[PDB]
């Protein structure tokens, strides 16, 4: 096959600022005046849409911000102004050979101003008490940068077993990161702890960011 | 008008076999061809194959040469995919997508949304979904976070709503976790203080593996 290798692998660039993607091909992929290259934009849980197609054409409905460009090997992707709803994973693609390929994917993200976290606690529900389980619930939404540490404390004492932590991808309109971070017991052992607590480290806090709550 | 329409959510053991279906309207069916996408969670997309359904012509990705079978119908325009000897490597997302003219590159310009296949031994387990109301020392404040609790399901995909869809503002649905051979996912919607508990609030959620449309209403506590 064809092989496509993309460069960079991931970016982060500033509002309004120019993405530059770059594709490489094994072999030419031109062929009678035309360059079988394609270019793909996929946001999370979305399929791929349709960017650019043969190099330098724009895709149904594509803005003219992105602008492929490019002939025999080497083709590059260019995003400006980069806009918020453009964070996303772009993948370059041929159709010369017999065999079709994609490009590994360029992960392209938005750099933005620094955001503290917005952080909640929940202790078990009623429904959940009562089929004998216990779970507790931390939100860490609307942050900026990603790079966030997560702890429980119970009782003092950190707790690292039973905890599922889960990102999301950043948000296509304000740019920030949220994290959900669950602490799950048994019944029996959530009702021998008294207090609690959701404990966060980030650069917006010279503290810890601290949600908490006591039983009894 | 063009839409390509896939099939819903598989679950299939090892070394059996699944054939997920992409039905497509809006344009001369037998005249373009049609090509499957593979994509593994978190991972890239991958070429499978194409086929033409005028003459039933096909062309296959060495790697997927033996284990993917495309098939063509007419009279319901819709193409069909086989995997076999399925192992948990084929467990991904696969996407029908139909290719354009020479002059447009032959690219993939329309996309069906997807077809989630899940390869295990593991049987279907419906979620238990659990709302999170706020604590009483919040004061309520400004604005006011609900949380729903999804935990304990088998296998993917769930789709969570609030409010039947109404409530989309202020939502954060994290993706799923798997733990222990269950997957738990969460979701948090924040409202405005005099919102809440004067409006309702539920969250939806639908599992399709077992068949499940659950609400479960966000109530104070006490």
């Amino acid at each position: 096959d064809i092989v496509l290798t993309q460069s960079p692998a991931s970016l982060a660039v500033s509002l309004g600022q120019r993405a530059t993607i770059s594709c490489r091909a094994s072999e030419s992929v031109d062929n009678y005046g035309i360059s079988f290259l394609n270019w793909f934009q996929q946001k999370p849980g979305q399929p791929p849409k349709l960017l650019i197609y043969a190099a330098s054409n724009q895709g149904s409905g594509v803005p003219a911000r992105f602008s492929g460009s490019g002939s025999g090997t080497y083709f590059s992707l260019n995003i400006h102004p980069m806009e918020e709803d453009d964070t996303a994973v772009y993948f370059c693609q041929q159709t010369k050979g017999v065999s079709w390929t994609f490009g590994g994917g360029t992960k392209v993200e938005i750099k933005r101003a620094d955001a503290a976290p917005t952080v909640s606690v929940f202790p078990p529900s009623s429904e959940q008490l009562t089929s004998g389980g216990a779970s507790v619930v931390c939100f860490l939404n609307n942050f900026y940068p990603r790079d966030i540490n997560v702890k429980w404390k119970i009782d003092g004492s950190e707790r690292q077993n039973g905890v599922l932590n889960s990102w999301t991808d950043q948000d296509s309109k304000d740019s920030t990161y949220s994290m959900s971070s669950t602490l799950t017991l048994t019944k029996d052992e959530y009702e021998r702890h008294n207090s609690y607590t959701c404990e966060a480290t980030h650069k917006t806090s010279t503290s810890p960011i601290v949600k908490s709550f006591n039983r009894g | 008008q063009v839409q390509l329409q896939q099939s819903g959510p598989e679950l299939v053991k090892l070394g059996a076999s699944v054939r997920i279906s992409c039905k497509a309207s809006g344009y001369r069916f037998s005249y373009s061809w049609m090509n499957w996408v593979k994509q593994r969670p978190g991972k890239g997309l991958e070429w499978i194959g194409r086929i033409y359904p005028g003459d039933g012509d096909t062309k296959y990705s060495g790697k997927f040469k033996g284990k993917a079978t495309l098939t063509a119908d007419k009279s319901s325009s819709t193409v069909y995919m086989q995997l076999s000897s399925l192992t948990s490597e084929d467990s991904a997302v696969y996407f029908c997508a139909r290719s354009a003219y020479g002059s447009e590159g032959f690219a993939m310009d329309y996309w069906g949304q997807g077809t989630s296949v899940t390869v295990s031994s593991a049987k279907t387990t419906a979620p238990s979904v659990f709302p999170l109301a706020p604590v009483c020392g919040d004061t309520t404040g400004s604005s006011v976070t609900l949380g729903c609790l999804v935990k304990g399901y088998f296998p993917e995909p769930v789709t969570l709503t609030w409010n039947s869809g109404s409530l989309s503002s202020g939502v954060h649905t994290f993706p799923a976790v798997l733990q222990s051979g269950l997957y738990t996912l969460s979701s948090s919607v924040t409202v405005t203080s005099s919102t809440w508990p004067s409006q309702s609030i539920t969250c939806n959620v639908a599992h399709p593996a077992s068949s499940t449309k659950v609400d479960k209403k966000l109530v104070p506590r006490g």
